[PDB]
């Protein structure tokens, strides 16, 4: 055979660029001058990263990154 | 014992990755210190974020965690080894930790007197 060059596609594909998001730990902890602390977010209650794994706290679901294990 | 604290901390981080025993981080720290996992905690004072010291000193108090200072920043990658050596021993490219987690110690006895008497000190 012989070469035939196309390239033409619906223009090209853009991979997903992540979010560099500041200081994410700051959200999860709710700190006061009196020294308690409240935890923001809603925690998974499993095995592999039960105690210290927060959850998705979506529009309508919760949701663990690490366990994809979803309340609604 | 001969040494100050001040030296302690060059010898207790520089012989417990070996053995892979920090949260190195302020994320992992604060993993660390949520799963009740956390035997000594450093705070560089140079850090100049409002909330990262208030949540710090928030979670070292309400668990029972000894809380260390070294107030500097950038020198800490030394103590960690977040640097780049070179052949004659030039550290250049430095990269300082604010909040480093002890999780596990290795075998050795210089740094077994200096700090870890610290602590009843302050009782
Ligand atoms: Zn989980």
């Amino acid at each position: 055979k012989k070469r035939k060059k196309k390239s033409c596609t619906t223009p090209k594909k853009n991979k997903h660029k992540r979010k560099k998001v500041k200081l994410a730990v700051l959200k999860y902890y709710k700190v006061d001058e009196n020294g308690k602390i409240s935890r923001l977010r809603r925690e998974c209650p499993s095995d592999e990263c039960g105690a210290g794994v927060f959850m998705a706290s979506h529009f309508d679901r919760h949701y663990c990154g690490k366990c994809c294990l979803t309340y609604c | 014992g001969v040494m100050d604290v001040n030296t302690a901390l060059q010898e207790v981080l520089k012989t417990a990755l070996i053995h892979d025993g920090l949260a190195r981080g302020i994320r992992e720290a604060a993993k660390a210190l949520d799963k009740r996992q956390a035997h000594l905690c450093v705070l560089a004072s140079n850090c100049d974020e409002p909330m990262y010291v208030k949540l710090v000193e928030a979670l070292c108090a309400e668990h029972q965690i000894n809380l260390i200072k070294v107030d500097d920043n950038k020198k800490l990658g030394e103590w960690v080894g977040l640097c780049k050596i070179d052949r004659e021993g030039k550290p250049r490219k430095v990269v300082g930790c604010s909040c480093v987690v002890v999780k596990d110690y290795g075998k050795e006895s210089q740094a077994k007197d200096v700090i870890e008497e610290y602590f009843k000190c302050k009782k």
